[PDB]
């Protein structure tokens, strides 16, 4: 039913090597040239990527900022309320960013903030302007 | 196998089943009830046994029926009828045995046998045994044909047949008991040596060999599973098929490097597209940090928009930093799963030039086996005779294989130096015209009822004819003669004053420099008591070495031997002999092979006798008069001594059946 193992003998293959006298040598020359074709396309991107790899020397260690270990609080001071309204104007509904901006408000209380002070801070129009960008 | 069933096996017969032969002589039995068949089958096997157990004396029908036991010996005509079948077709009382009943004083019928090769002699023995008048005409000055044995001093070396291929069901097993033959087992171990002069290391030796066998199996798969058997109207040979297989393995090594390097480029591009996105991210971080710095410069106390601007840039900068850290993790993986790929490359070559040369030696071995270049063997049929391989070690004949013909010839009327020039066969008899090899003007005429032709296939092939048939052989016979293959292989016998090779190794190889000379002096045999090495010339080398003088040939042997054992070790040989079988005008080759475009069914055509047309128009159709035997007439055992012998037994049966009638069919 089947060849010995590792021997590769498909019907489609045996035509292609018998079709004419040197039809063997042709199709093994198209692979040798298809193999050089790829091996220098290797070195070419292996060398493009050596250049890109070197523009990242040093990483982003200089541009990093220290972590803020800040205990989360419950009450809303006017300063944090004002920061909030502005973050909503810059981040739309992305509560996590807004929680990171204020720095002492949990995502729920940011969401809770959306309802408690919904009227007074006119959050409806703030969000409607965010979408205009 | 043992018992009565062992005798059936040692006689090449199914023990539990009647053959097509036996159906023809016993159509009553085989068409009858299952029980009589087993009785018959036992009687056959029992009588076969009795003969085999002691083949140095005739087995008479009386002696047979006596040792038979009831209920098997109840019917004597069945026992007489089986025993006579066996005796006629040379299954019992063949070869050289003491005769209990001496031969009849007057002979019936006269047969001319052309050739005293082993097939000729075996028929002659049988026909004389059956009470016929028998004369053999031999062109040579010696019996044996292609069983030639060089003899000089203590030096004994076969230039023709050398090996007995195993005693498991081999008629030569019987003959060896009858004639003093020193049967020495070969030892299978064979060390190859490259052209440099040094052994192929054992690890390399096994992966070429196993690839060789894997390559043969491959061709079989193309043959029987892909029906790859014609190609531009021409039949496919074995050599073609090996090329197509090797090419496709070379192909597949290349397809698979392309697929692996294609993996690496896909991975490097993924990483190109990723470094691009990390360079671009590092510069948005570069200016966004700037921006946050300049916003921290505005000192407090600030209006809330200016405090929002710091807090905002800071969140935004960390978010880009989180994103850049994820890419660095991903980047590491891609750089690591790139060292893995570049570190696990697939094989660069299918076979190296050293590897391919060692394989060429294994091909020279096939070329030696079939005595022809693999470009000439039929892919479909070249191994059609493998099912009938005997069992057991191969052996050699250390006192010379000629001892067997010479023994068979004892008792027979053999005219040596008698070359047949013409065979005339008519409705009323035959006449053979021969000359004298020493002086060709002397001419002889032999009249006879039947001619048994054992002319080698190469002689039959000769254009223009060495032997003319009157009338000419019919097209069905002459086409089988063209279609078949008659190969060629030669020997160089090297005779020394000392052993200088490993005495515990019987055979050792020499790897060639090129494909084209893979057969040139590729193998050496340590077979004999005296210090004789023996060197094969197979493949395309055989035909070409015949045009080169003996000293040039012996010189190349000495060079190869000097390379393996050092120049000091190898002395000049005392005696040297080089065969040239294709040049030999009574061989014109070495032995037959299934040519591409031929089949084992040509071997059956070679064996059908010729029946001439009627002398007078309207006369009844005549008896057959021209019979053929020899190595190329036996489908299941061609190109051997045992096959030759078996065919001689076979024609003697059908000639006796024809001219003495067969009482055992009633
Ligand atoms: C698939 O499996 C395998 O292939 C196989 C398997 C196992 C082993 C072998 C081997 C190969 C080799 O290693 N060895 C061998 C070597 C050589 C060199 C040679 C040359 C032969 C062998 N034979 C073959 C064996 O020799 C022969 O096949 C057998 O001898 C045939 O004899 P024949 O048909 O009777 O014919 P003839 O030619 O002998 O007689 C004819 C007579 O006609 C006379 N006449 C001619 N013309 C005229 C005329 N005009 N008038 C009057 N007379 C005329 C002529 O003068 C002669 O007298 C091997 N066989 C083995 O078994 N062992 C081996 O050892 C092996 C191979």
């Amino acid at each position: 039913r089947k060849p010995p193992k590792g021997m590769f003998l498909s019907q489609e293959d045996v035509e292609a090597v018998s079709a004419n006298a040197t039809a063997a040598t042709t199709v093994l020359r198209q692979l040798d040239m298809e193999l050089v074709s790829v091996k220098r396309q290797i070195q070419n991107i292996k060398q493009t990527n050596s250049a890109l790899k070197e523009k990242l020397d040093g990483g982003i260690e200089p541009y990093r900022l220290p972590e803020v270990i800040q205990k989360c609080n419950a009450r809303w001071t006017t300063e944090e309320q004002l920061l909030a309204v502005q973050a909503i104007r810059k981040y739309g509904r992305d509560f996590q960013a807004i929680s990171d901006v204020i720095g002492n408000k949990s995502v729920v209380q940011v969401k809770n903030f959306f309802v408690n002070y919904r009227r007074r801070f006119n959050i409806d129009e703030v969000l409607q302007e965010w979408e205009a960008e | 196998p043992s018992g009565v069933e062992g005798a059936a096996f040692q006689s090449r017969l199914p023990h539990d089943r009647m053959t097509s032969q036996e159906a023809a002589c016993f159509p009553d039995i085989i068409s009858g009830p299952q029980q009589t068949q087993k009785v018959f089958l036992f009687i056959r096997n029992r009588t076969l046994q009795l003969w085999l157990d002691n083949p140095k004396i005739q087995l008479t029908f009386e002696a047979t029926l006596q040792q038979l036991e009831a209920p098997y010996n109840s019917d004597t005509v069945l026992v007489h009828r089986v025993h006579s079948y066996l005796e006629r077709h040379g299954l019992i009382n063949f070869g050289i045995y003491k005769r209990i009943k001496p031969l009849p004083t007057k002979k019936t019928g006269k047969v001319i046998i052309i050739g005293s090769g082993v097939s000729g002699l075996a028929a002659a023995r049988q026909l004389q045994s059956f009470g016929m008048d028998v004369t053999l005409l031999e062109a040579r000055d010696r019996v044996g044909g292609r069983v030639a044995t060089f003899r000089k001093g203590n030096y004994v070396a076969d230039l023709g047949a050398m090996v007995v291929t195993g005693l498991g069901g081999n008629p030569m097993a019987v003959v060896s008991k009858q004639v003093n033959m020193e049967l020495a087992k070969i030892k299978q171990k064979c060390p190859l040596y490259e052209a440099n002069g040094q052994a192929v290391p054992k690890e390399k030796d096994e992966m070429v060999e196993q690839e060789f066998n894997r390559l043969l199996e491959a061709t079989s798969y193309l043959s029987h599973q892909l029906d790859f058997n014609v190609l531009n109207n021409k039949p496919v040979s074995l050599g073609q098929a090996l090329e197509v297989v090797i090419q496709l393995q070379e192909k597949h090594v290349k397809d698979e490097q392309i697929e692996h390097w294609k993996k690496i480029v896909k991975t490097q591009e993924e990483l190109k597209e990723l470094l691009n996105k990390m360079v671009n991210l590092k510069e948005k971080i570069k200016e966004l940090h700037q921006q946050y710095k300049e916003a921290s410069e505005v000192k407090p106390p600030r209006d809330i928009t200016a405090e929002f601007l710091v807090k905002s840039k800071h969140r935004d900068l960390t978010a880009l930093c989180k994103e850049y850290d994820e890419l660095a993790e991903t980047q590491g993986k891609l750089e690591e799963k790139l060292q893995e790929l570049e570190a696990n490359p697939p094989s660069d070559v299918y076979l190296s030039s050293r590897d391919r040369q060692i394989l060429d030696w294994h091909f020279a071995n096939l070329e030696f086996a079939n005595a022809t270049p693999l470009s000439t063997l039929s892919l479909k049929h070249w191994d059609q005779d493998d099912d009938f391989e005997f069992t057991g070690s191969h052996l050699t004949v250390r006192n010379g294989y000629s001892c067997v013909p010479v023994a068979l010839a004892e008792g027979l009327d053999i005219k040596l130096n008698t070359a047949v020039r013409q065979v005339r066969y008519t409705a009323s008899g035959c006449e053979v015209i021969a000359v004298n090899t020493r002086s060709t003007s002397q001419t002889f005429i032999y009249k006879c009822d039947a001619v048994l032709c054992t002319l080698p296939l190469g002689v039959l092939k000769q254009q223009p004819p060495a032997v003319q048939f009157v009338p000419p052989l019919p097209e069905w016979k002459t086409s089988a003669v063209q279609r078949m293959g008659f190969g060629n292989l030669n020997k160089v016998v090297l005779c020394f004053d000392r052993v200088f090779w490993d005495p515990s190794v019987n055979l050792f190889g020499h790897v060639g420099s090129t494909t084209a000379s893979r057969g040139e002096l590729f193998l050496f045999w340590n077979l004999y008591k005296a210090p004789i090495l023996l060197a094969l010339v197979a493949g395309e080398a055989a035909g070409i070495m015949e045009n080169i003088s003996d000293d040039v040939i012996v010189g190349r042997c000495l060079a190869i031997l000097k390379g393996i054992f050092g120049s000091s070790a190898v002395p000049q040989p005392k005696e040297t002999v080089v065969s040239r079988w294709r040049a030999d005008p009574w061989a014109r080759g070495s032995y037959s092979y299934v040519a591409a475009g031929s089949s084992g069914n040509d071997y059956d055509l070679m064996a059908q006798p010729i029946t001439p047309g009627p002398s007078i128009p309207g006369a009844p159709q005549p008896i057959p008069r021209l019979f053929f035997a020899g190595e190329h007439t036996i489908r299941n055992y061609p190109a051997t001594v045992h096959g030759a012998l078996l065919s001689g037994l076979r024609e003697a049966g059908r000639i006796a059946d024809q001219f003495l009638g067969a009482m055992y069919t009633l």
